[PDB]
């Protein structure tokens, strides 16, 4: 009963493929219930359209700053900003849906995609999914990006809303 | 001839890092906020009547990746401790830098230098006898800076760089 999201990804607008996920809404009910509906776009705003603005080859893809446009915004269904929910969950390796932030309780709406395990952030970013679908296109988003997370082409989520 | 010089700026995130070293190597300056995580830029530049390649780490202000920030401490020459002078907590976060300098380095004396930035701005939480005195306990350079207006930005990297130069005299 775990609600599934998809997004179609695009390079400089370009169909890149698709990729779906998981949410955890059995253990993380609040956090997977704002990806959900900024998925659908439901409440009026959310991700499609939005960028990957940092990818860093061999720890992960970021995005979903639709307020800024880049990389410092984003933005909650319950607000700017809500508190972290639970550390249940661990970023155990790739494919794995992580909430970015500025330190504890500051989830907006930025998110990651795990492309390895990456320990040192559990119990400091909420883990509420996994890729389902798609690592093959999460693994080619990851080729456009670079050390300090700069990408080569235009990375969007040009499509997005829930499975079913 | 000339010579080189690795330079390294450490400092609370917001404080203006890169926008002093886009300054310094662009000669412009936006307001747009791009968080770092990690640049490197080299510049030529004459210093005192000597040429210098100038090798600018500007680094993330960050204090989670320790393993990182030693290296950037190991191998840089001299560092700008930069803080802003509308952010109270980044002059209370300088000292954690000179410590953790002068312990990666194993040293007492490590070329410094310290940066007051954002001192176009009309919000300032920090008086400069604080910096002042701050400096002058460390027996360091206090140099005032806006990346904004280029107020300082020319003499915070060259003063680092007469500090390293007077380093290698010892
Ligand atoms: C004082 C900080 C602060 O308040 N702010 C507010 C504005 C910024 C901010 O938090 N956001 C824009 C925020 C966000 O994106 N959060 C990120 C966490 C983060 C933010 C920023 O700005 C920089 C860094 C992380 C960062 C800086 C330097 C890093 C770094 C991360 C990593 C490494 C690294 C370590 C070890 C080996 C290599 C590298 C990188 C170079 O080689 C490839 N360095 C260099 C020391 C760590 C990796 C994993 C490579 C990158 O991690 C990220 O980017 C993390 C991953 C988890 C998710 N997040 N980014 C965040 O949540 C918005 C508002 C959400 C700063
Ligand atoms: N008014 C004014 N704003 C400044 C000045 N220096 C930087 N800023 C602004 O402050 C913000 C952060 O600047 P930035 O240089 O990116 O800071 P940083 O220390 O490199 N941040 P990070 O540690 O995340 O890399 C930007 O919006 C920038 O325009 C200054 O001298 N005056
Ligand atoms: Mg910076």
């Amino acid at each position: 009963v775990n609600p599934t999201v998809f997004f179609d990804i695009a390079v400089d607008g370009e169909p890149l493929g698709r990729v779906s996920f998981e949410l955890f809404a059995d253990k993380v009910p609040k956090t997977a219930e704002n990806f959900r509906a900024l998925s659908t776009g439901e409440k009026g705003f959310g991700y499609k359209g939005s960028s990957f603005h940092r990818i860093i080859p061999g720890f992960m893809c970021q995005g979903g700053d639709f307020t800024r446009h880049n990389g410092t915004g984003g933005k909650s269904i319950y607000g700017e900003k809500f508190e972290d929910e639970n550390f249940i969950l661990k970023h155990t390796g790739p494919g794995i849906l992580s909430m970015a932030n500025a330190g504890p309780n500051t989830n907006g709406s930025q998110f990651f995609i795990c492309t390895a395990k990456t320990e040192w952030l559990d119990g400091k970013h909420v883990v509420f999914g996994k890729v389902k679908e798609g690592m093959n296109i999460v693994e080619a988003m990851e080729r456009f990006g670079s050390r300090n997370g700069k990408t080569s082409k235009k990375i969007t989520i040009a499509d997005c809303g829930q499975l079913e | 001839s000339m010579t080189e010089y690795k330079l390294v700026v450490v400092g609370a995130c917001g404080v203006g890092k890169s926008a002093l070293t886009i300054q310094l190597i662009q000669n412009h300056f936006v307001d747009e906020y791009d968080p770092t995580i990690e640049d490197s830029y080299r510049k030529q530049v004459v210093i005192d009547g000597e040429t210098s390649l100038l090798d600018i780490l500007d680094t993330a202000g960050q204090e989670e990746y320790s393993a990182m920030r030693d290296q950037y401490m190991r191998t840089g020459e001299g560092f700008l401790l930069v803080f802003a002078i509308n952010n109270t907590k980044s002059f209370e976060d300088i000292h954690h830098y000179r410590e953790q300098i002068k312990r990666v380095k194993d040293s007492e004396d490590v070329p410094m230098v310290l940066v007051g930035n954002k001192s176009d701005l009309p919000s300032r939480t920090v008086d400069t006898k604080q910096a002042q005195d701050l400096a002058r306990s460390y027996g360091i350079p206090f140099i005032e800076t806006s990346a904004k207006t280029r107020q300082g930005v020319d003499d915070a990297f060259y003063t680092l760089v007469r500090e390293i130069r007077k380093h290698k005299e010892k």
